[PDB]
């Protein structure tokens, strides 16, 4: 019996949900930052 | 395969298959009555305590059993059909259920000659006149040429009345069932 | 108790003495027919596994000889067979045609052409159920069977007379390994060296007809049919044909083995022959075992695979390599048939889906792959480079976990990771693009001497290509020297050094 | 010939013939039924008895009921008159619209095409679905599979394909619903009537329907697939034209075969399956093929019991298909719809010499990045995203953008999502994924790519997200 890549999130135990959340929070933060930058660029490029 | 002629009543099991083979064989060549008589004969012939003891021992080789049965059949001057049937039952080792085969063929021949077994059950016995009218009416139930085979048991468990079986037909004019019916319907 | 021949029809026949006009020695009457199994009454002089012929033009193999009846397995649909039919002996166990008249022809499990190219020559016939050779005729495996795949020829060498095993999951590249092996033999068959020519047999058990048609087109495109036989036992074929097709192929290959030539037979797929045999056994009411497989299912594959031998010069010297293919379900090499055939064969090429999508195609997973023959089935030059390549890859596989971190680790681990990544990018290969042994050894020699420690891993697949085209065009004398000689002589080593440095000196 | 029922056990009826027996696979008609009950012969048991599977309920059968022997297998009406209708396994109509008036009846049992009839040409079939077109492109005349458990999108995806390919397809089409909910059969009937492929007034219908839904006894479910296959075969050969053939699910054929095997006297196999699973499935899947006389594009929905792709039924079905699109529940939970698994789907034409080097390289880059993402997810479960190499975060961001960009809104899933269906031409999908990999969008947020068509729509959605920020 072996182990394969992407198995922690295949089991779906506690580590799977923990990893999913650790990813989602970080990328929500980065999406917020990128959206702020996109708004700034929009405003600065109207003229 | 040879289109065997089916028997009137289908008997099932090992005895059923052997008896149906015998009935199909006899029905062609028209030897049903003689073969039935020979079957009744072998019913007693094999029943002899010496022969029965010598045929229920599975350590006498099938060869010896077949030879003894051939000698008996020759000594009894049977039809080739019955001799071959006994030989076949001996080769296949089916002697322990030979009486089952004879009983099956008896049941199968009785229906061939048009008989419908009947049963009558009453709390007490009957007077012969009443039994005569019973014969008449039950013959009324039957079809044309269908002889009747009455049996009059006496069951005191029922409280009276009468119970009649004609083949699969059944009529229950017994006190007990009507008591049960009233008690149940009234209980509801 | 009861017998199946005690039906009232047989007893009726026997009571009135009608059993003497019927010849129950060479003919029989079907008692039952269903799900491709017929139960026949008579045929008292019929041998086990003999072929009988039904009245309606069908054939069948008599497998179960019981006291009452014979259990025949029908070679086709049981639509045409009815209870009461007449079955006649053929007299001979099943055999198939053999010879060079089959090469380039697609045949079915019984040697009948199905490609519509006309009758089949068929000068000689051979029984499919023939015992394999013994201890004495064989001799150790020494010659190599050039697969044309860098991984298989470098780290999982296959000799001649060896039984490898392409075990893997679904859609990993097993048939691709087989087809590349078949196609790479054109460089030998075209040439004149008569002891390097390999004739190929492709047994296609249980594949749909479109797959086999596309495969035959692929071989024809590569001009690799003139020395290939294809034996089709596709899904629509009756279970007995799928069960026999490996044996028909093995006998068509045993012909070549017995006559001094060399053959390669690729039983693809054996896990479907096992299923067909399981069907036949369950419908013959034989006692099931693990996973419903009959008891003698190890026997079925062992007596097939033990016919892949390397006869000695006192018998001809020919050989019959076998490359059985098995499809494991999840990764389960501990299942029943995978276990049996892993314990029967001499090695295994273990393919992956993690590696297939990580970009490592062919997905040969080294470390799980093995060849108990090993270096004995390699050329001297390939030995020289592959010893170092295998050692370095083994070192790389035990520190591959750190590959993600990599940095913040000692210099030795950094070097191991770098060399391993370069080597893995080297073992990558295209599809249907086998490589001569000189090409492989040149490429691996460049790789394993550090001459790629400067190139970025993404550029190794382009280096390999450009460098290989270079050497193949400019430098043919060195490649010819390595090929014919078989080893890397010191002067040839120096020439390879200068060539690799000069090409790498400017690559950009 | 005339025979006589001698046993009835579940769906299996044993019929005794005094005259000559009927050959296996023949259809027999029970005499004394208000409706039409058809038995199909499956075995000869000797002693003139034949075992049969009933194509209808065996309630009210009496030991002794006379049976007629039709002399031929089940023969269904075939021709252009079946278009726009609905049928049983035995071909009688169930749309309450009158008899099907054809001149040709075709037996539902036939031999598969021989090896000298196989077409070896493949060209992509553009379906308009991003994931399908990119990673597991289909092919005209090839057999497609849609694996996946229950509730992952098999029916929605197949309805979407009928919406796209069938609507704008010149040739005919056939839909054989095998052992599926009758609600869905009615919904499809009405959706097709609305779209116009089924025209109840004129003779311009382009779809013929055959239904064997899951209220039928196993005998009918095991044969409705053959009925639909016969209709498709006729349209392939005689009409000499392209055909589509949708089946849903082709696992109910196997399962229905398994519900009667034990009563026919066969010992079971690996997991309560009939010993003849592979042969029974092959003798059917081998008639769904693109011969040189016609061309059937077969789309099959294949239930995978309990998401187990290693079950004998789906495992065996895998070998009969050119393209597969393994819908995955683990991806449908994330909201990515269709839930096609990009790493577990394959196609035969997915080679650089059939699609092109750009298409092939984009597909392989996407698959590699997704596999690397899977490898990284194990580490992120311990470290956390904040501790990854600044290159790894780039891989994770690209992987999430690609994961979302494969989602797409269907025109048939308007009710669920409420969005509007998009059809994405193949070049636009290739461009979108090539750009996402090349890094030309590593500033837009992930959610901009979720449930949009071409990449420009993702840019517009990101612009809207920023404006209302
Ligand atoms: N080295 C390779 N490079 C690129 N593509 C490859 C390589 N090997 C295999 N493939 C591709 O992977 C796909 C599956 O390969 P293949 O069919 O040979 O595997 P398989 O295990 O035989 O499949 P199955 O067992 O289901 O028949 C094929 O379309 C093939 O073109
Ligand atoms: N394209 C889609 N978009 C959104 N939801 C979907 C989509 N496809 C399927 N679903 C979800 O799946 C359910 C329908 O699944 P369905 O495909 O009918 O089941 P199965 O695939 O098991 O036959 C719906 O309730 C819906 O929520
Ligand atoms: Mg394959
Ligand atoms: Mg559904």
């Amino acid at each position: 019996v072996r182990s394969s890549a992407g198995a922690v999130r295949d089991a779906g135990g506690a580590f799977g949900k923990r990893e999913q959340a650790e990813e989602e929070r970080y990328f929500r933060a980065r999406a917020k930052e990128q959206l702020a930058a996109l708004k700034k660029h929009h405003e600065n490029e109207i003229s | 395969f040879a289109k065997l002629v089916r028997p009137p009543v289908q008997i099932y099991g090992i005895e059923g298959r052997y008896a149906t083979a015998l009935y199909s064989a006899a029905s062609k060549q028209n030897k049903l009555e003689q073969v039935e008589k020979e079957l009744l004969r072998v019913g007693q012939i094999l029943k002899e305590p010496k022969m029965a003891a010598s045929l229920l021992n599975p350590y006498v080789k099938r060869s010896v059993k077949v030879k003894s049965l051939s000698d008996m059949t020759a000594k009894e001057k049977f039809s080739p059909l019955t001799s071959n049937l006994i030989n076949l039952l001996a080769e296949n080792g089916r002697l322990t259920n030979t009486p089952a085969v004879i009983s099956a063929f008896s049941t199968m021949m009785s229906v061939h000659r048009g008989e419908v077994p009947c049963t009558v059950t009453t709390a007490s016995a009957l007077d012969e006149a009443t039994l005569t009218e019973l014969k008449t009416v039950l013959k009324s139930f039957l079809s044309k040429g269908q002889v009747l085979k009455l049996e009059v048991k006496i069951d005191p468990s029922i409280m009276g009345g009468m119970i009649v079986r004609i083949g699969e037909k059944y009529v229950d004019m017994s006190a007990k069932t009507k008591i049960q019916k009233l008690s149940r319907a009234m209980r509801e | 108790k009861t017998g199946t021949a005690e039906v009232s029809s047989i007893l009726e026949e026997r009571i009135l003495g009608a059993d003497t006009s019927v010849d129950l020695e060479e003919t029989g009457r079907v008692l039952s027919i269903g799900d491709g199994i017929a139960r026949v009454h008579g045929l008292r002089n019929v041998q086990a596994e003999e072929m009988v012929e039904f009245s309606s033009g069908l054939k069948g193999m008599s497998l179960n000889l019981e006291p009452d009846n014979v259990g025949v397995v029908v070679f086709g649909n049981d639509k045409l067979i009815k209870e009461g039919d007449i079955v006649k002996r053929t007299g001979a166990i099943v055999d198939v045609p053999v010879g060079e008249e089959l090469l380039g022809r697609v045949v079915d499990a019984l040697g009948n052409a199905i490609d519509g190219k006309g009758p089949i020559g068929s000068k000689a016939r051979r029984r499919v159920g023939l015992k394999a050779p013994g201890i004495i005729p064989r001799i150790s495996v020494r010659e190599p069977m050039q697969t044309g795949i860098k991984a298989v020829d470098s780290l999982v060498p296959i000799g001649r007379g060896q039984r490898e095993l392409i075990i893997g999951d679904r859609q990993t590249g097993k048939t691709s390994i087989a087809i590349d092996t078949i196609i790479n033999q054109k460089r030998f068959n075209d040439g004149t060296d008569e002891k390097k020519k390999l004739y190929c047999i492709y047994v296609a058990i249980g594949q749909k007809r479109s797959t086999v048609a596309q495969l035959v087109k692929r071989l024809t495109d590569a001009d690799a049919m003139k020395y290939t036989i294809v034996v089709s036992a596709t899904a629509s074929d009756a279970a007995p044909l799928q069960y026999l097709a490996p044996y028909s192929g093995c006998s068509m290959g045993e012909y070549f083995r017995d006559n001094g030539k060399h053959a390669l037979i690729i039983y693809d797929d054996l896990s479907k022959q096992a299923v067909a045999y399981r069907q036949m056994s369950l419908l013959l009411r034989r006692p099931p075992g693990r996973e419903a497989y009959p008891g003698d299912v190890f026997y079925l594959h062992s007596r097939l695979l033990e016919r892949a031998a390397k006869m000695n010069d006192a018998f001809g010297g020919g050989s019959l390599t076998a490359l059985p293919v098995i499809e494991t379900q999840a990764g389960d090499v501990s299942a029943y048939i995978p276990t049996n055939v892993i314990s029967i064969t001499d090695g295994q090429i273990f393919l992956e889906t993690e590696l297939f999508y990580k970009g490592i195609r062919p997905a040969i997973n080294v470390g799980l792959s093995v060849s108990r023959v090993g270096s004995a089935a390699q050329t001297r030059a390939m030995k020289q480079v592959a010893g170092t390549m295998k050692l370095e890859l083994a070192q790389y596989r035990e520190v591959a976990a750190f590959a993600q971190f990599g940095s913040d680790l000692d210099a030795a681990t950094q070097q191991l990771l770098s060399r391993g990544v370069r080597l893995t990018e080297l073992l990558k290969q295209g599809q249907y693009s086998p490589m001569a042994i000189e090409e492989q050894v040149a490429v691996i020699y460049a790789g394993v001497r550090g001459y790629l420690d400067k190139l970025e891993p993404s550029k190794i697949t382009k280096f390999e290509n450009a460098f290989l085209s270079h050497v193949i065009s400019q430098h043919q004398a060195l490649l010819s020297k390595i090929r014919t000689d078989g080893k890397i002589s010191e002067e040839s080593d120096a020439k390879l050094k200068e060539i690799v440095t000069n090409f790498l000196a400017g690559f950009e | 010939t005339t025979g006589r029922i001698v046993a009835v056990i579940g769906a299996v009826v044993d019929v005794q013939f005094d005259e000559g027996l009927p050959p296996i696979l023949n259809a027999l008609e029970v005499q004394g039924r208000e409706t039409r009950l058809v038995l199909e012969v499956a075995q000869h048991l000797g002693e003139s008895t034949v075992r049969t599977i009933a194509m209808d309920g065996t309630e009210g059968l009496v030991r002794g009921q006379k049976v007629l022997d039709s002399g031929a297998p089940i023969r269904i009406p075939v021709g252009p008159e079946t278009l726009g209708r609905i049928m049983n396994v035995i071909g009688e109509p169930i749309d309450e619209r009158g008899p099907i008036k054809t001149k040709q009846f075709a037996a539902i049992h036939a031999e598969a095409p021989e090896f000298v009839e196989m077409s070896v040409e493949q060209e992509i079939l553009v379906t308009g679905i991003k994931v399908v077109d990119l990673l597991a492109p289909y092919a005209k005349g090839g057999k497609i599979g849609l694996f996946g458990g229950a509730g992952v999108g098999k029916t929605v995806l197949i309805m979407e394909l009928i919406n796209n390919v069938a609507k704008a397809h010149g040739g005919y089409s056939v839909f054989a619903g095998v052992g599926e909910r009758t609600r869905e059969g009615n919904d499809l009937y009405h959706e097709m009537i609305e779209s116009g492929v089924i025209n109840l007034k004129d003779a311009t219908s382009k779809v013929a329907l055959v239904y064997g839904q899951m209220n039928e006894p196993p005998g009918a479910r095991a044969r409705v697939a053959l009925t639909g296959l016969t209709v498709a075969e006729y349209f392939r050969d005689q009409e000499g034209q392209d055909v589509l053939l949708f089946i849903d699910n082709i696992f109910r054929f196997t399962q229905a075969g398994s519900e009667v095997s034990a009563l026919l006297g066969r010992i079971p196999s690996a997991v309560g399956y009939q010993p003849t699973l592979a042969t029974d499935m092959g003798t059917m899947q081998e008639r769904i093929t693109t011969t040189k006389k016609g061309s059937i594009t077969s789309v099959q929905a294949i239930y995978v019991p309990a998401d187990d792709l290693t079950d004998p039924a789906p495992a065996t079905t895998f070998a009969h298909l050119d393209a597969t699109t393994v819908l995955s529940r683990a991806i449908a939970e994330l909201g990515i719809y269709p839930a096609v698994d990009p790493l577990d789907s394959t196609s035969r034409i997915m080679d650089p010499n059939i699609v092109g080097s750009e298409h092939y390289d984009v597909a392989r880059g996407v698959q590699k990045i997704l596999q690397d993402y899977k490898s990284l997810q194990d580490i992120i479960a311990i470290l956390g995203m904040d501790e990854l190499s600044e290159e790894d975060k780039l891989t994770v961001s690209r992987a999430r953008k690609i994961q979302r960009f494969l989602s797409q809104p269907f025109q048939v899933a308007e009710v669920f999502t409420g969005h509007l269906g998009k059809l994405v031409p193949l070049k636009e999908t290739i461009k979108g994924f090539q750009q996402i990999l090349a890094g030309e969008y590593d500033h837009l947020p992930e959610q901009a790519f979720y449930m949009v068509g071409p990449i420009e729509e993702a840019v517009a959605k990101a612009d809207k997200l920023a404006e209302e920020h």
